[PDB]
């Protein structure tokens, strides 16, 4: 009736716990709104792009592809920093790769219109690590709560960046509070523009 | 250049055009004292002003005998960013604007009440529509080949003539 | 029918003694003019607020984190708007008060108390009785300290004396 | 949330005016921070 | 104590539901649409009360709550006005030089260029030039500072907080019964004695201790934030008595009757106070005491509980002679009985007193600064004139509702209803030979003219210099009101305004109200309006007195109100509604508030209004060339028209570009609206219906099927979009060229 | 707007100014201020306060045109 990561708020629906990481955790209501497999097919694609982009910006500072045009530490001079043609080609590899992967549903309407499509489940399996039921639940929960963790990470990093343009681990090397005079928040309607 | 037309970073009338621009404002500026708010306000539109006038003059725009900055929409591909991307990105826009609206309408025919749902919007439904218009030109085309956009003329009201 | 806390005046008769705390003071009337639920949970918001303030001004002329320059806590409001730690603490108290919202809707379906946010970290409320003790020393608490603050932010206006030298002075 | 309230929320002329304001209000930000662009840049 | 309050507790439930379902209130619209036609008719007739219900008492429920909604929207409208002048104007640097400083309370953002409209209006400031004469306002309350300005808009939105509760409240929560309502003379007591009386007489009290010494000091030349605070006057009697030695005698000679003690602050001067080309304060806090006292005094005559009073039921129909039959029996019971007969009386009325407050304000400039100020007194002048038009055309809107709806032939025989309605084709003919015989001899004056410049002979033209037509009457009372003072006001020390004759009253270097002089020019404008006058009068009569029925359509009643027409046949109905009058009458309302504005436009800027430089000779904004360039209409077109239009076609890149850009915006809105006019619905639903084909093709059709507008909403697009067109382009036109050289 | 067209982009090619044409016809307010409003003074001064001369006639027919038209409304 209380859902577990809030007490004072109800339990949402349509949240029956089956997924792993279900904590009840969804205070807007959000879930009635949208269904939850589209919702989680969201969650883990998010949160794996995440993964692999919090990873790239510390590997990125740590390891250059041979070449001046892949040595930029800071991973946001990296995005100008690397030929365009080839992060265009990227782009087309990502479309043709969710083209071929959802087998042509790619549409909130058309997609788990199959029965056997689950949230997440694009078979991408080549060594059968989870071929094995026994460690498929503990799989799928770390799964998603990386995902979730490493989405936070990677705004705090992002951000971080923007605020002191440092790359990421020296700015642990090396510490420095933000002086706060420079971009302070907003203020565009305060001093009428300008 | 094409059709006797001269780049805009190397005609003087251009040129005169910014300068004109930048008198005006500096001679309202001369009215007021250097930290007021209208004097920050006049200088960050000079700085706008000649930001612009330098963006165009370093862009390949094409200006005239008044100065002004024409566009080439024959088809050439060193102008395509003139009429021909902005008009892709339009069309793709309003196709998608136009098979989500068509989306809601056939769905909105299968409801209990068909009219209440276009007064009354159903929205995570809509919602669901707007999502899928990324797609529009596979899925019209799909859907026209298939037979399922244009229904045949004997489905069809018309005067009687 | 008469009031319990003031004699001549009526009992107000949505005042039954349903929330506690209840005396039958409401001299204007809001309680029937207005849905009683939605005012318990601004006066406990009112009066935590409140609470947390009273002793938040005598804690900082007591003691204060040396990173930040010292300064009287009335005026120290300013320098936190320009600096952007205020901006810090509003951002976090909005992002909580956007579940309050939510909580208020649970309050009006009937799934939650006016003020029950279920923070029981510590284990305080061992049994219901002690629970009904502290809930009616809570609506006390919250409603003096109300009272309290601007009680001294006003003094200061008057007086430019910290509440605490304030006190000991004069 | 109240259903009727979202419920009116849903009516015709409240969507489209949200709607039309988050619309213009898009425009007008992309026009504050990428201005005068007469072009697509190419 | 038959006079009681009544009220039923908890009618109607605060609920939501019914806001999900539009159309709620009346039982055709609340089953749904079927037809786009749903959609318009949903809002054609949502406040139409007595359409939806059969009561009178909630039908009165519904309007005293709206009432409160109005109420507080114009609250909030104030606040926001105060708010703007606190937070976003040069107030502050105005009250410093009234006479430099363009007031300005409206700042751009800066987003596609358009902050160009912020343009250098003095004081270290840039925003939007303001007409609205709030400045002059806050100088005459004695504000002197944004702080107070702060304080006036939390005062307005705490009474906008107010009333929005108060309509709830009183339809929710407690709302009257009936016969609370039906209390006629108690309203009218409470009415003129409490809201006027006591309006009146607690502005007094502010004007006597707030105004008056706050506008002296600053008359004076005192610096406001050396200007004492408005309380330290209530207190120190000593610091009043300064300014006003007769404050050192208290209120005695109030309660002793020895009332000449006051003169000080309560004067009789008349004229206009040098210093600020405005009406002495002085005069205005003795205006607004005996005004208050003769309300207070005139809100004791109708009876409510104890004996003392009139019935005006017996007042009604004791006035009764050998022309009229029964009299005024009857009205009491129609006034007591439909919304719609006491709307028509109090919308003309209320439009009447809006164009008596134009004239007013620019004769008798009330406010300190404002005569000088030329935007403002043209910007005043014209929104007065176009809301008193409008309000008079929507006061015989609802003498029309009340005849088509209202009206009972049982309850009103042989009464004076009774007896316009039976003698109405004597006054509808006596009325449209008037306006011929006055649309010939007015009109017909200037083709005269025009022809006669045209073929050279200027000797044969009804002007100054040739055949005259001299208003000796106008003149006439002019030259009364000039000998007045001393004379027949024999206590008045100046007279009642400068346009009557006398001095030139200059305030830095600007004209602030000098004589009006009236010639040939004059004489045909006046008729020119009193043509446009008579002729709006008979489109909204004729249509109030056969809205029931015609020798053309003999069951009119039955069609209701607002029908588009009965059929082709008897050659053909359109347009025989009382809705159709008043469609008709709104375009020659907007005919002659366009001339009478027109009128006012030149005659100031061509002979009042202007720079006095050195020997006391006045240069005026056009050389005053309204003498003999007015009595043509070349001269209108050329010197009024082509000429002025000048600063509203130049104003591109400069602050005044918006009003360049309204200019056309308004030119194109008024010729779209010719589409809806000149057009018929038949045209536009064969032209959906291919439009609806295509939509078949792609199986895209709607389910809320699309029409044409009706034939009345034709109409009334076509009218809304030509009136906000006309009145557009005139508002540019006006506001531009006033404010470049005025 | 055929014959607004030809007759501006020909009296300004006639007075050696093409380029007021030029600047002025891609707006709406170029073709309000410097085509009919600057044209319009030696037709509406045919007839004035100070005399007459021969495109008196013309100025009589333009308000003439303004009449009919307006009545037709
Ligand atoms: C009542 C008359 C009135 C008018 C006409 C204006 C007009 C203006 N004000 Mg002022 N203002 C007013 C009252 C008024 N104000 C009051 C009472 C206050 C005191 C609170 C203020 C305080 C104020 C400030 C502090 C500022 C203005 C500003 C402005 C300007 C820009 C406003 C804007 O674009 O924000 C647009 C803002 C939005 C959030 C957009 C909202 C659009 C939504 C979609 C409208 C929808 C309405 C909704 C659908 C209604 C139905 C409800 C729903 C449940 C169905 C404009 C000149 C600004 C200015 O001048 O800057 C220089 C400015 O900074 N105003
Ligand atoms: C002294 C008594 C009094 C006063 C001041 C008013 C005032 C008003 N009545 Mg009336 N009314 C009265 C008695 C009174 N009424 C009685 C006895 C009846 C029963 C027969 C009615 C029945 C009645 C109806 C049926 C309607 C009104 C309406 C109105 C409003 C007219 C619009 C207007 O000018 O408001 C603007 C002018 C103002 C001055 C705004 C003032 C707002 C408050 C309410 C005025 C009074 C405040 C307070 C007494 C002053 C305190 C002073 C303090 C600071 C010292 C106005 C508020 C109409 C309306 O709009 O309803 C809301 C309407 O439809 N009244
Ligand atoms: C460590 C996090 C993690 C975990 C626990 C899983 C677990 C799972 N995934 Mg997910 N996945 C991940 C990361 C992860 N994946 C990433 C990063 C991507 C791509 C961006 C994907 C893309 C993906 C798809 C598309 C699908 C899955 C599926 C699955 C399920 C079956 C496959 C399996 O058991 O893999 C077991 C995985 C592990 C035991 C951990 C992976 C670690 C590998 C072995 C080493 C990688 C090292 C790497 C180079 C990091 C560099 C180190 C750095 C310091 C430089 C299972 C629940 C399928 C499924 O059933 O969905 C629900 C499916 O359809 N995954
Ligand atoms: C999304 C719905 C939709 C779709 C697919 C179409 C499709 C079409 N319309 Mg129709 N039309 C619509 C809505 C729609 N219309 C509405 C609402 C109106 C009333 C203003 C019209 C008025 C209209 C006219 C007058 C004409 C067309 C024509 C056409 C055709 C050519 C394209 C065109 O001229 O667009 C033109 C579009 C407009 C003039 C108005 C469109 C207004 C908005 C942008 C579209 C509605 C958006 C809608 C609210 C979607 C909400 C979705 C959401 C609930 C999920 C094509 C058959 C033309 C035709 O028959 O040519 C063969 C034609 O003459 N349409
Ligand atoms: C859509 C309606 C509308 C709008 C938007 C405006 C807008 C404006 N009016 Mg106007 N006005 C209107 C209708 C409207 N008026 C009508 C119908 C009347 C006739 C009663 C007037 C009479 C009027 C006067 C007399 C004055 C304005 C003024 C103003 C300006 C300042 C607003 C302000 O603070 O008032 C402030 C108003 C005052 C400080 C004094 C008002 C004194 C009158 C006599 C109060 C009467 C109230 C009473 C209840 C009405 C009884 C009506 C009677 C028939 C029984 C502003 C341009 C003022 C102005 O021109 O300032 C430059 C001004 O002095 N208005
Ligand atoms: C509702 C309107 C209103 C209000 C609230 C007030 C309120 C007040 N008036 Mg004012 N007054 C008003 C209308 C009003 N007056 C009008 C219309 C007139 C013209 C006849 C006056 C003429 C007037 C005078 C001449 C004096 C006051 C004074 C006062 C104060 C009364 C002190 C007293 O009794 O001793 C009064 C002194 C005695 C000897 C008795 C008080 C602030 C007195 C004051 O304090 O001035 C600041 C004072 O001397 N009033
Ligand atoms: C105190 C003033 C007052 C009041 C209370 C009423 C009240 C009423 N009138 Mg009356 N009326 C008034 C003034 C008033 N009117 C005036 C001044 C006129 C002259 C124009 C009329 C003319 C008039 C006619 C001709 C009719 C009414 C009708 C009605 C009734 C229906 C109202 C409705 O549902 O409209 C709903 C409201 C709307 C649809 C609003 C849209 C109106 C315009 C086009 C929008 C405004 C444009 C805006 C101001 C500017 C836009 C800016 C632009 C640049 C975008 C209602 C009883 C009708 C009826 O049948 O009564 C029985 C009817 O036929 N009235
Ligand atoms: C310029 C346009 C124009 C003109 C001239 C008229 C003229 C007239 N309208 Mg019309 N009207 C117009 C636009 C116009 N209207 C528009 C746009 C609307 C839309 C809503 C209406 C709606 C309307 C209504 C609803 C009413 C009128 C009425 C009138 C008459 C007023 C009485 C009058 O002045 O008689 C005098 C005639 C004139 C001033 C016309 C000009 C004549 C001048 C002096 C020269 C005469 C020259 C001479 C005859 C030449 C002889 C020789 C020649 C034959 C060779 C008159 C016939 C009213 C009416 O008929 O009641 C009497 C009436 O009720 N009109
Ligand atoms: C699950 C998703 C999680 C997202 C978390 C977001 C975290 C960051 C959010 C802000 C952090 C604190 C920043 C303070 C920043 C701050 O205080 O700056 C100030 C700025 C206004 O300027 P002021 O009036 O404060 O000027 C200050 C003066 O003192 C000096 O000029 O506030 C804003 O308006 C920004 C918000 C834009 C509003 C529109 C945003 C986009 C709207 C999209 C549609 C509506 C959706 C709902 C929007 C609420
Ligand atoms: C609930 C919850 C938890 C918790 C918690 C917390 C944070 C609890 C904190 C509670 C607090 C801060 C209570 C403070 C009340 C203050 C009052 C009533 C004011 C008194 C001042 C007066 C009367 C005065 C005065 C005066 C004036 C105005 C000015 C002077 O010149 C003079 C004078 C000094 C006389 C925990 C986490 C422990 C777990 C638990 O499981 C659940």
């Amino acid at each position: 009736a209380k859902s577990k990561a809030v007490p004072f708020l109800s339990q949402p629906e349509a949240l029956d716990g089956s997924m792993a990481g279900d904590v009840g955790f969804d205070p807007f209501g959000i879930s009635s709104v949208i269904d939850i497999k589209w919702l989680r097919e969201s969650e883990l694609k998010h949160g794996r792009i995440c993964m692999l982009a919090a990873t790239g910006c510390l590997v990125q500072e740590v390891v250059h592809l041979p070449g001046p045009a892949f040595s930029q530490k800071m991973a946001l001079n990296a995005w100008a920093a690397a030929p365009r043609g080839g992060m265009i080609s990227i782009l087309v590899a990502i479309g043709l790769i969710e083209m071929i992967s959802n087998r042509f549903a790619l549409t909130a309407t058309d997609m788990f219109a199959n029965p056997n499509r689950v949230p997440g489940d694009l078979g991408f399996d080549p060594l059968s690590l989870g071929a094995n039921p026994a460690n498929r639940a503990r799989f799928e929960l770390s799964e998603v709560i990386h995902g979730r963790a490493a989405m936070m990470g990677f705004s705090g990093m992002v951000h971080q960046m923007i605020v002191s343009k440092q790359a990421p681990i020296e700015q642990l090397m090396h510490f420095k509070a933000v002086d706060s005079s420079l971009m302070k928040l907003g203020g565009a309607a305060g001093n009428l523009g300008y | 250049d094409v059709a006797g037309l001269t780049p805009c970073g190397e005609s003087k009338e251009f040129a005169r055009r910014l300068d004109g621009s930048v008198k005006k404002l500096q001679t309202r500026l001369s009215k007021y004292e250097a930290g007021t708010p209208p004097a920050l306000a006049l200088q960050k539109q000079i700085d706008k002003t000649k930001n612009r006038f330098d963006r165009y003059g370093k862009a390949g725009l094409l200006c005239g005998t008044d100065g002004l900055p024409h566009l080439i929409t024959d088809g050439r591909w060193t102008h395509s960013g003139e009429f021909v991307i902005p008009g892709l990105l339009f069309l793709y826009v309003a196709g998608w604007i136009g098979w989500v609206g068509r989306s809601y309408v056939l769905f909105a025919r299968t409801a209990d009440k068909p009219t209440e749902k276009e007064i009354i919007i159903d929205v995570p439904v809509a919602l669901s529509f707007v999502s899928t218009g990324f797609i529009w030109p596979f899925s019209a085309f799909k859907e026209f080949t298939s037979g399922n956009l244009i229904v045949p003329a004997d489905e069809i009201t018309v005067s009687p003539r | 029918d008469f009031s319990a806390a003031v004699p001549f005046l009526k009992r107000p008769s949505n005042l039954d003694g349903a929330y506690i705390g209840d005396v039958g003071f409401d001299p204007l009337g809001f309680s029937d003019v207005f849905d009683l639920r939605v005012l318990r949970e601004a006066e406990l918001k009112h009066g935590r607020f409140a609470m947390l303030a009273v002793l938040g001004f005598i804690v900082q002329e007591l003691y204060t984190f040396p990173f930040f320059p010292k300064m009287a806590p009335v005026d120290a409001h300013d320098y936190f708007v320009k600096q952007g730690g205020g901006s810090q603490i509003i951002f976090w108290i909005s992002f909580v008060e956007l579940f309050g919202v939510v909580a208020l809707f649970e309050t009006l379906q009937g799934k939650r108390e006016p003020g029950d946010f279920a923070f029981d970290p510590l284990g305080l409320a061992k049994d219901e009785a002690t629970l009904e003790r502290y809930r009616l020393a809570e609506v006390k608490h919250a409603r003096l300290a109300m009272i309290a603050i601007g009680g001294f932010i006003h003094q200061y206006w008057v007086t430019k004396q910290t509440v605490l030298e304030q006190l000991g002075n004069f | 949330m109240d259903s009727n309230f979202l419920k009116y929320l849903s009516t015709a002329p409240v969507l489209f005016t949200v709607w039309l304001s988050f619309t213009a209000s898009f425009i007008i930000e992309a026009n504050r921070f990428f201005p005068d662009m007469l072009y697509f840049p190419m | 104590k038959k006079v009681s309050i009544t009220v039923d507790r908890d009618p109607v439930a605060t609920s939501f539901e019914k806001w999900a379902q539009p159309g709620h209130f009346s039982r055709t619209l609340a089953k749904g649409p079927k037809t786009t036609t749903w959609i318009w008719n949903l809002h054609a007739d949502v406040h139409d009360f007595d359409s939806h219900t059969n009561s009178l008492e909630d039908i009165s429920r519904k309007i005293f709550s709206a009432h409160f909604g109005q109420l507080s929207i114009i609250f909030l409208w104030l606040s926001g006005m105060y708010f703007h002048g606190a937070r976003f104007s040069n107030y502050s640097a105005w009250l410093s030089n009234p006479t430099a400083v363009k007031p300005s309370a409206q700042v751009v953002w800066p987003i596609v260029g358009q902050e160009v409209l912020n343009g250098d209006v003095g004081g270290g400031f840039q925003g939007v030039q303001v007409t609205s004469g709030f400045f002059q306002i806050w100088r005459s309350s004695g504000i002197t500072s944004e702080v107070e300005l702060y304080w006036c808009a939390l005062a307005g939105l705490i009474m906008s907080g107010l009333m929005i509760f108060a309509g709830w409240f009183h339809y929710h929560k407690a709302a009257p019964k009936l016969e609370w309502f039906q209390n006629a003379e108690s309203m009218l007591n409470h009415h003129l004695s409490g809201l006027l009386g006591l309006g009146c007489l607690s502005w007094a009290g502010h004007q006597i201790h707030v105004s008056l010494p706050v506008n002296k000091l600053l008359d004076a030349g005192v610096a406001p934030q050396e200007i004492p605070l408005p309380h330290e006057f209530l207190v120190n009697r000593d610091l009043m008595a300064q300014l006003y030695p007769s404050f050192s005698k208290g209120l005695v000679p109030f309660f002793t009757l020895n009332w000449s003690e006051y003169s000080d602050f309560l004067t009789f001067k008349g004229g206009l106070n040098p210093v600020t080309g405005g009406l002495w304060l002085s005069d205005t806090a003795h205006h607004h005491l005996a005004l208050a006292v003769l309300f207070i005094v005139a809100g004791h005559m109708y009876r409510t509980n104890w004996g003392i009073g009139h019935s005006m039921k017996e007042i009604l129909e004791a006035h009764k002679g050998p022309f009229t039959g029964e009299g005024h029996k009857g009205l009491y019971e129609i006034l007591t009985t439909s919304w719609h007969a006491q709307l028509a009386i109090n919308l003309a009325m209320l439009g009447s007193v809006s164009i008596i407050v134009a004239h007013h304000m620019y004769a008798m400039p009330p406010y300190p600064y404002i005569a000088t100020d030329y935007p403002t007194q043209l910007s005043i002048f014209t929104h007065h004139m176009w809301i008193g038009g409008f309000c008079v055309c929507g006061g015989a809107a609802h003498a029309g509702i009340f005849m088509v709806r209202d009206y009972n032939p049982a309850q009103n025989y042989n009464n004076l209803l009774d007896r316009v309605i039976r003698h109405r084709d004597a006054i509808i003919s006596h009325l449209n030979w008037i306006c011929i015989f006055l649309g010939f001899h007015s009109f017909g004056l200037y083709i005269h003219n025009d022809t006669m410049r045209a073929l050279g002979r200027t000797q044969d033209m009804f002007s100054d210099t040739a055949i005259q037509l001299k208003p000796v009457f106008a003149q006439w009372v002019q030259s009364i009101h000039t000998l007045a003072p001393g004379n027949t006001t024999p206590n008045a020390l100046a007279t009642a305004s400068y346009a009557f004759g006398g001095d030139v009253v200059a305030v830095g270097n600007k004209v602030a109200m000098m004589p009006i002089s009236l010639g040939t020019a004059d004489f045909m404008v006046h008729h020119i309006h009193a043509f446009t006058i008579h002729v709006t009068v008979l489109i909204l009569l004729k249509g109030v007195l056969f809205s029931r029925n015609s020798r053309l359509i003999p069951d009119k009643a039955n069609l209701g109100f607002r029908f588009p027409c009965d059929g082709p046949g008897r050659g053909g109905t359109c347009q025989s509604s009382a809705w159709d009058s008043v469609f008709l009458g709104l375009f020659w309302m907007y005919n002659c508030i366009s001339v009478v504005i027109f009128h006012f436009s030149w005659k100031m800027q061509s002979d009042v209004w202007g720079t006095v430089q050195s020997d006391g000779t006045v240069t005026h904004i056009t050389g005053g060339n309204f003498a003999q360039s007015a009595i043509t209409i070349n001269g209108w077109l050329r010197d009024f028209l082509w000429a002025q239009a000048s600063q509203v076609i130049q104003s591109y890149g400069s602050a005044l570009s918006a009003y360049g850009l309204i200019f056309l915006g308004a030119h194109f809105i008024w010729a779209f609206s010719l589409m809806f006019l000149f057009s018929g619905r038949g045209y536009w639903q064969e032209l959906i219906e291919s439009i609806v084909w295509a939509h078949n093709k792609l199986n895209v059709a709607p389910a809320i099927q699309p029409r044409a507008l009706s034939i009345t909403q034709g109409r009334a697009v076509g009218l809304a979009h030509y009136l906000l067109g006309g009145i557009g382009t005139t508002w540019a036109f006006f506001l531009a060229r006033i404010i470049s050289v005025g | 707007w055929v014959t607004f067209y030809w007759h501006w982009k020909h009296i300004t090619i006639w007075q050696g100014n093409a380029g007021q044409f030029n600047e002025s016809s891609t707006y709406i307010m170029g073709w309000l201020r410097d085509y009919l409003w600057l044209n319009s003074s030696p037709l509406i001064n045919g007839y004035n306060p100070f005399g007459m001369n021969s495109l008196s006639v013309w100025s009589w027919m333009f308000l003439f045109g303004h009449l009919i038209w307006a009545t037709g409304f």
